[PDB]
């Protein structure tokens, strides 16, 4: 048989929560460089 | 080539570069800061005093003592006045001008009108005579 659709109920009901967050990844040669 | 005009393009665009290394740094100086949860100035210091001194410079060489040629002669006979600038007591002034065989008065004192019909007539005439000459 086929599967025709999907469906997740764990999310039902949330208490307390919490955030993460997501990001990228001398003077003379200085000069040079 | 003189230096004034190529340090006129070099230091527009040194200074063009420090911005864009200082668009780098300083922009992520507080995009970087974002990462660290709103968290090499010296020689970009250093380079930036560079630019503006030879701005500075190259503002200067686009003043150039003051030199000259006489009108009378076709020689070179370069006149120079060791000067920079145009001076303002109109008894000097006066004088850059008699260095040359010059009159600001001009046509009142020569008066194209009433010379130059004979002249050009008498002039053809003159010189077809030192033609062989």
């Amino acid at each position: 048989l086929i599967p025709v659709w999907q469906r997740d109920e764990w999310l039902t009901n949330v208490v307390d929560y919490a955030v993460l967050d997501v990001f990228d990844s001398s003077l003379w040669n200085a000069y040079w460089l | 080539s003189f230096v004034s005009k190529l340090l006129y393009t070099v230091s527009a665009l040194v200074l063009f570069h420090s911005g864009f290394s200082s668009y780098e740094f300083h922009h992520l100086l507080k995009l970087n800061s974002l990462n660290n949860a709103q968290g090499l100035p010296k020689d970009i210091m250093y380079e930036t005093y560079a630019g503006l001194i030879l701005f500075v410079l190259a503002v200067f060489t686009s003043f150039e003592k003051l030199q000259y040629l006489p009108i009378e002669s076709n020689d070179g006979k370069i006149i120079s006045q060791g000067n920079y600038l145009k001076e303002i007591a109109l008894n000097k002034a006066t004088n850059v001008d008699n260095l040359i065989g010059s009159n600001p008065n001009g046509e009142i004192i020569f008066t194209p009108s009433f010379v130059d019909v004979h002249m050009k007539r008498k002039i053809c005439r003159e010189w077809a005579s030192n033609t062989v000459k």
